[PDB]
RNA sequence: UGCCUGGCGGCCGUAGCGCGGUGGUCCCACCUGACCCCAUGCCGAACUCAGAAGUGAAACGCCGUAGCGCCGAUGGUAGUGUGGGGUCUCCCCAUGCGAGAGUAGGGAACUGCCAGGCA
RNA sequence: CCUCCUAAAGAGUAACGGAGGAGCACGAAGGUUGGCUAAUCCUGGUCGGACAUCAGGAGGUUAGUGCAAUGGCAUAAGCCAGCUUGACUGCGAGCGUGACGGCGCGAGCAGGUGCGAAAGCAGGUCAUAGUGAUCCGGUGGUUCUGAAUGGAAGGGCCAUC
RNA sequence: CCGAUGCAAACUGCGAAUACCGGAGAAUGUUAUCACGGGAGACACACGGCGGGUGCUAACGUCCGUC
């Protein structure tokens, strides 16, 4: 069991931040490829999601996923949502490891400007 | 070879609440705060802002959320 | 690595043509194998489980972890948290390594071999067994020897049937019951 | 706008359990070694680094199986507020509210958004 | 002083009513991050057969959570590694009860801390019992006041054995 | 003890009427409601109906909640 305890860990930032009722930025981490997508405080709607797998921003990299590709999109997420005006979303981890792909995204976003 | 504690809840659905008032103060957990609702640490249950108090079951065990929405 | 190319290059395909399957890892893999002792002896003296753990680290490449009891019976005078044997995990090059040594020299070196138990499975395609003697092992000197413990190695298969598992007890020939 | 796959919510057994079949186009999964970021209360056990080198083993997506489980009427039944009566320990009368279980029936779920492959 | 009924589905409602336990304890059994999370049963082990230990499975909270007993508890309110003392000070809208003395929960503000990248958490312990009011005696501060003046004796309030 | 059948104050995978809290509403009721102030009185109640406990499920025996 990894997918179910995976879900089951992050089940509690995922409730704790909605008591709160913010924003929040959650980034799925694959081999293959890697998303990040911004939530509104309903649940239902994405305000803006970027994936490793579309060709925007895979031209330039050698594979989809990577230190380099995982940078990419969170700049690209933080691009995104300085046009958009997210207004500071809150960040989760997604019950992933705050030490590779993770910090190097979350380096990257917080590189645009942000104070998440 | 006592006396009786008071419980059950206090404010049921429907009620105008203010910040926190105790909804119930019961035993352990009878009801799980949702939402602009808090837990203290006798697990009694405490609006957070002014609004009508309702009980939704929800989740996949079929608990019930005491919550709290707009006057 | 070192035993893993020579596996799948002749007991995948020879398993493979007895059986004919489709796909290519269709054969039932061992992960780990857990080095355990049923000594059950170091209840009185703590210094003989210290020696044994001693030993056992220096017989695998890593340190055993004490485990304690699981239950409290007053028939067998036993407490609970009891301190009485311990464990070693091994996947991958240590394993292969640790069961290359093993079945090139320590196994033929056996008093009465009359062959092993394929009828001591947990009855799903594990084959657990357990001999004494350790002193057979190079690893262990006849010099430093304190006392006769039994061991207990439990190979780890992934099949669904007792067939699988005595289809890869065959692979290496298994010389006899 | 149709089929397929992942992620994020509502619904919490009409979402479940058992059985047969199908999925490598994309996606997802198995994994090599780790002396390098990271680590084991021992184990690269879990997370992290390079994919198609092979595959769909197991998990997971879908179709059928109503076998198990679930929900679920109308009706009846027990019960009960009110006023009265009797052989007054208990029952009945007029009126209002109405069980559980089972039967008919359903279902192998549905729905909102984003992303990707094939059309 | 607490743990369920008689007590007729809100609370309450009887007769040395039916029932025991606390009158402790943890200064770590407190707070924070990451990860993990069965019991029970079939089967293999030198004995181990289930019963002195381990690994392949059925099963998902029946184990546990310090206590006699109780509810709720797998996003476990548990259980491994980590860092510390928020068990800090002034407080505090509102609420639950009470005849009073009062008791409990509590959003949130100011100072300064620990855990964290952040989100945020921490005003003791999973909770219901686990304690002491009035008076009296011991200590520190205050010229606040002091029977003419400056002191002092003696009082008044703050911490508190 | 394995499965099944019946049963219960410290038994409920379900579940009434009744009671309680709150919201909306026509009609009636001399505001019958709430708060403060002055003045009190009373502080061995009895019997009956309704549903129980207790009692030897013998008593015009005993105590409860409602009228």
């Amino acid at each position: 069991d990894k997918k179910s305890a995976r879900i089951r860990r992050a089940t509690r930032a995922r409730r704790k931040l909605q008591e709160l009722g913010a924003t929040r930025l959650v980034v799925h981490r694959t081999p293959r490829h890697i998303y990040a997508q911004v939530i509104a405080p309903n649940g239902s709607e994405v305000l803006v999601a970027a994936s490793t797998v579309e060709k925007a921003i895979a031209e330039q990299l050698k594979y989809t996923g990577n230190k380099d590709a995982a940078a990419a999109v969170g700049k690209a997420v933080a691009e995104r949502a300085l046009e958009k005006g997210i207004k500071d979303v809150s960040f989760d981890r997604s019950g992933f490891q705050y030490h590779g792909r993770v910090q190097a995204l979350a380096d990257a976003a917080r590189e645009a400007g942000l104070q998440f | 070879t006592s006396e009786a504690k008071r419980l059950g809840v206090k404010r049921f659905g429907g009620e105008s609440v203010l910040a926190g008032s105790i909804i119930v103060r019961q035993r352990g957990t009878k009801f799980h705060a949702g939402a602009n609702v808090g837990c203290g640490r006798d697990h009694t249950l405490f609006a957070k802002a002014d609004g009508k108090v309702k009980f939704e079951v929800k989740g996949p065990k079929n608990r019930k959320f005491i919550s709290i929405e707009a006057e | 690595a070192k035993l893993h190319d020579y596996y799948k290059d002749e007991v995948v395909k020879k398993l493979m043509t007895e059986f004919n399957y489709n796909s290519v890892m269709q054969v039932p893999r061992v992960e780990k194998i857990t080095l355990n002792m049923g000594v059950g002896e170091a209840i009185a003296d703590k210094k003989l489980l210290d020696n044994a753990a001693a030993d056992l680290a220096a017989i695998s490449g890593q340190k055993p972890l004490i485990t304690k009891a699981r239950k409290s019976v007053a028939g067998f005078k036993i407490r609970q948290g009891y301190p009485i044997g311990c464990k070693v995990t091994l996947r991958g090059e240590r394993m292969w390594e640790f069961f290359e040594r093993l079945i090139t020299i320590a196994v033929p070196r056996i008093r009465d071999f009359r062959g092993l138990s394929a009828k001591s499975f947990d009855g799903r395609g594990n084959y657990s067994m357990g001999v004494r003697e350790q002193i057979i092992f190079p690893e262990i000197d006849y010099d430093k020897v304190d006392r006769v413990r039994g061991l207990d190695i439990t190979i780890t298969t992934t099949a669904k049937s007792d067939e699988e598992g005595r289809a890869l007890l065959a692979a290496f020939d298994f010389p006899f019951r």
